[PDB]
RNA sequence: UCUGGUUUCUCUUCAGAUCGCAUAAAUCUUUCGCCUUUUACUAAAGAUUUCCGUGGAGAGGAACAACUCU
RNA sequence: CGCCGCCAAGGUAU
């Protein structure tokens, strides 16, 4: 595959190899199949949910379990297997849940505001099983 | 020149030798990893040995890959069949191809067929894996007799005998 | 390079994973070139040094 | 049947076409811009000497012409399907222009390439068995029985209205 | 002992400096050269803009902001 | 001391 950084990557990049393989496969198989019953968003949702997946799990393969180190963790942001501004905003307090970038840009909604995603559903109505447009769930 | 040959290219080749002769098949493995997968390990399980080509469409197709002889019989080696691997620039616009045999949905095994001309209403249906080396395209050539009987299935079907891997990548074992 | 009625080859799953060969590479020797050894081939020669570029 | 060479390397050249040579003319070395400048050098070098009928060949006795084709290139072929045809010489015989008219009088109304395209995409009496079936002059096969019946009924014949003059044959 | 700040992202007008150590097109008004009428034109001057970029300035954050210039 | 490199509307009616 395309490394794009001729580097050799040091300790531990063979132990999360098969394991990022495996989401780059299922990745393209969520890139690849065709539009037909998935309406007009719903079949862009699963590659922002395995985005999603990849970048909490080294979020959690670095800041959690504190196994990895500094250097791949910064080599694989600077690849592509995880974001440098998502992760600035899962180092917040008030949140890490988060279901991708689309629901914190208050100008990508008309009205000037966030979407309904980024709401507590405890104090939100009771029982409605909405899901945004833009991002795919909650 | 602007002949233009409009495909990608191709990794691994197998030997296919038939009563009608031998077949050198190459196989874009890149493009289609699963089913490339599939077929030389079952190239390389000697599975093909006694298989008869049960359905002749002459000008259209030519089917193999049964070792039953009835057009149902199709066991994979990953227990379950696999995907749909499609490609825009690997489409049947010509002969000398080779597709894994398909009855709607996700269920593509060792059932496959070679192609005998322009097979367009095949798009999008498929999984094309490989091709045919020419100077041997022939030995399939003479596979499209008419002798059927019916829609499918001659008298006397030709049968392979050996095939052998020339090439074989991401190496595997035959259990 | 490519015929009529042919799609621009579907940048998706044609050559996502195949590297490329080769660039041009010049070999720089060191002890000569030793300061520019490092550098030279880089889309950006300096950007996060602050001893020599300005920033990003 | 046809053997194989038994090699892994594939049908064909490795660059898939990216060299192309476009060698439908002359070649390299035999092309006239390749003869006008092998003229030219051996004119630079013979100076000093002054007819030393070793002669050179034709052209030394003493690029323009054919030019050489550009080998890394295909010519961008385009289909002039639009004819030039006089319409009223065609269907109508008579042109105004007469002689004037730039197109081509033709009169041949056949059939042009696209339409070559777009075509090669594509007893009785009595209803009953033949009671010895038996003829008459006019070839009425009838019954025999059933015959006698309708001559008894009429001296005509059934289907015409034949006169049958008494002349009942098998 | 007190004094205490480089980058990145968004508005804010002024530009008179080879604003850019280089340099595109269009319009008008004239002179030409091909020209049948015109758009495509030729190439010189005069004067306007458009456009790819740039210069210094007011704020709001964030990025090691606490390393430390003072 | 070495110009010059060409498209279309103008015609087979509405
Ligand atoms: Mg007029
Ligand atoms: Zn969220
Ligand atoms: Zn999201
Ligand atoms: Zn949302
Ligand atoms: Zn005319």
């Amino acid at each position: 595959k395309v490394k794009r950084s001729r580097k050799a990557p040091p300790d531990g990049w063979e132990l999360i190899e098969p394991t990022l393989d495996e989401l780059d496969q299922k990745m393209r198989e969520a890139e690849t199949e065709p539009h037909e019953g998935k309406r007009k968003v719903e079949s862009l949702w699963p590659i922002f949910r395995i985005h999603h997946q990849k970048t909490r799990y080294i979020f959690d393969l670095f800041y959690k379990r504190k196994a990895i180190s500094r250097e791949l963790y910064e080599y694989c942001i600077k690849e592509g297997y995880a974001d440098k501004n998502l992760i600035a905003k899962w180092k917040k307090q008030g949140y890490e849940n988060l279901c991708c970038l689309r629901c914190i840009q208050t100008r990508d909604t008309n009205f000037g505001t966030n979407c309904i995603c980024r709401v507590p559903k405890s104090k939100l109505e009771v029982g409605r099983i909405i899901e945004c447009t833009h991002c795919g769930c909650r | 020149s602007n002949i233009y040959i409009q495909e990608p290219p191709t990794n691994g080749k197998v030997l296919l030798k038939t009563t009608a002769g031998d077949i050198d098949i190459e196989l874009w493995s890149k493009e289609a990893p699963k089913a490339c997968r599939n077929f030389i390990q079952l190239c390389l399980e000697a599975y093909y040995d006694n298989t008869i080509f049960h359905r002749v469409v002459p000008g259209f197709i030519v089917q193999g890959g049964d070792p039953t002889g009835t057009g149902s019989g199709g066991e994979s080696i990953y227990g379950a069949p696999f995907k749909d691997e499609f490609h825009s620039r690997l489409r049947f616009n010509r002969r000398g191809l080779v597709a894994m045999a398909n009855a709607g949905s996700h269920d593509n095994g060792s059932q496959f067929f070679f192609t005998l001309g322009r097979a367009d209403e095949l798009n999008n249906k498929h999984t094309i894996f490989g091709k045919v080396t020419g100077d041997t395209v022939y030995n399939m050539l003479r596979l499209s007799e008419v002798d059927i009987d019916d829609d499918e299935r001659p008298h006397n079907p030709h049968k392979i005998k050996s095939c052998e891997v020339l090439f074989n990548p991401f190496d595997d074992i035959i259990p | 390079p490519f015929d009529d009625e042919e799609p621009p080859l579907d940048y998706a799953d044609n050559i996502l994973d195949v590297e490329p060969l080769e660039a041009i590479q010049l070999e720089l020797d060191p002890e000569e070139d030793a300061p520019v050894l490092d550098w030279f081939y880089d889309h950006q020669p300096l950007r996060d040094s602050r001893k020599y570029v300005n920033g990003s | 049947v046809y053997k194989s060479t038994r090699s892994a390397k594939p049908v064909g050249p490795e660059d898939m076409g990216a060299t192309a040579v476009y060698e439908l003319d002359t070649e390299k070395e035999r092309d006239a811009q390749a003869i006008f400048e092998r003229s030219q050098k051996i004119q630079e070098e013979l100076r000093g000497k002054e007819d030393d009928k070793i002669y050179r060949g034709i052209n030394n006795y003493q690029r323009k012409g054919p030019i050489r084709a550009p080998e890394h290139l295909r010519a961008t072929v385009r289909w002039d399907y639009q004819p030039d045809i006089c319409k009223d010489y065609k269907e109508t015989g008579f042109c105004g222009f007469g002689d004037s008219c730039k197109f081509l009088h033709d009169r041949s109304d056949y059939k042009h390439g696209w339409q070559i395209e777009r075509e090669l995409d594509e007893c009785f009496i009595c209803r009953q068995s033949f009671q010895n079936p038996v003829v008459t002059k006019c070839r009425h096969y009838f019954c025999e029985s059933c015959a006698l019946q309708h001559f008894r009924t009429t001296p005509r014949c059934y289907v015409c209205d034949q006169q049958t003059n008494g002349v009942f044959n098998p």
